[PDB]
């Protein structure tokens, strides 16, 4: 029998950096939002309902 | 005396009492073409369960996990085998008029108030000392 | 060993389960699980259903226990599960008084004592009252 389809579910690994010239803005600032979006929300208590997306992907 | 002859209710216990001797169930899976009264059959099987069976009712169960299941029953629980509810109290009333015996006893139609029932008549017998 | 004879044979089957009961002032009973093969095909595949066929609903039931008497009653109630590919039954057994449970009597017992009263209403199955 059929009993229930599994979420689909993704994989994705990032990396920051701010110490080569180019970076300026330190990586405190981008991953205070990761940490916050990916987190219970204080409003209702619950996530945030994310949406990732690329170019052409 | 129960009711006029005790041949219904003496047929009608012996049948309530055999719905207890063969009593289980058949899971199924999914169909609406089963009633409580079908009275299917049991052929392919071994020498143990072979043969025709009286339903007693179906259960449905649909749920996530094993889909839609057409569950049959087979047989009755128990009885308590009274000819009537039993009162076991003494209750008082009121003689009643008079009416006649239509069973050609000569019993007395009485009220009983524990009834609300102030129009119907209640035949009863009368108990006294000596009779003869 | 275990041997469960039934009806006076010795009834070559498969206990996974047997327990007796034994009560101080209660009929005393004997469950039984048997398995009734269905993987091993052939000659042996229909030669088990003669065997559960002998089980019908009142039947003398003996058990023994190291070659001494451990149960000695007759059957009642006997259940078959047949989940899937599994197929089970289960016995039961009582004594000689489950005779005397399941019937309405009435009698008076004048001038009587109180064993002639009580070794007379036992008797009624077979039941030997030493006292």
């Amino acid at each position: 029998r059929y009993v229930i389809s599994e979420p689909v579910g993704l994989n994705l690994t990032l990396l920051f950096d701010s110490q080569m010239p180019g970076n300026t803005t330190p990586i405190e600032t981008q991953l205070a939002m990761l940490k916050s979006l990916c987190a219970v929300d204080a409003a209702t208590g619950s996530p945030y309902f994310l949406r990732i997306t690329w170019g052409k992907m | 005396l129960p009711e006029a002859t005790l041949q219904t209710l003496s047929n009608s216990w012996l049948n309530y009492q055999q719905m207890t001797g063969v009593q289980g169930h058949i899971v199924l899976a999914g169909t609406r073409d089963f009633a409580p009264g079908e009275s299917i059959t049991l052929s392919g099987f071994g020498a143990g369960l072979d043969g025709t069976a009286m339903l007693s009712g179906v259960n449905q169960q649909f749920d996530t996990q094993y889909g839609w299941r057409s569950e049959l029953v087979i047989g009755l629980p128990a009885s308590m085998l009274e000819p009537a509810p039993p009162v076991r109290s003494l209750h008082i009333g009121t003689v009643a008029g008079f009416t006649a015996d239509p069973q050609h006893l000569d019993r007395i139609a009485i009220h009983l108030p524990a009834l609300n029932l102030p129009d119907s008549l209640i035949f009863a017998r009368l108990s006294k000392p000596w009779a003869s | 060993h275990i041997t469960l004879d039934i009806a006076g044979q010795r009834s070559t089957l498969g206990i996974r389960r047997l327990r007796v009961q034994q009560l101080i002032n209660e009929i005393p009973l004997a469950q039984l699980e048997l398995h009734i093969p269905t993987d091993n095909h052939g000659a042996a595949d229909n030669a088990v259903q003669h065997e559960v066929s002998r089980f019908t609903l009142g039947v003398r039931v003996g058990i023994a226990q190291d070659n001494k008497p451990l149960f000695d009653g007759y059957l009642v109630q006997k259940k078959m599960q047949l989940k899937g590919k599994e197929w089970s039954v289960r016995l039961e057994a009582r004594h000689a008084l489950q005779k005397l449970t399941f019937l309405p009597h009435s009698r008076v017992f004048r001038q009587q004592d109180d064993s002639t009263v009580m070794k007379g209403l036992l008797q009624s199955a077979g039941v030997k009252l030493t006292q």
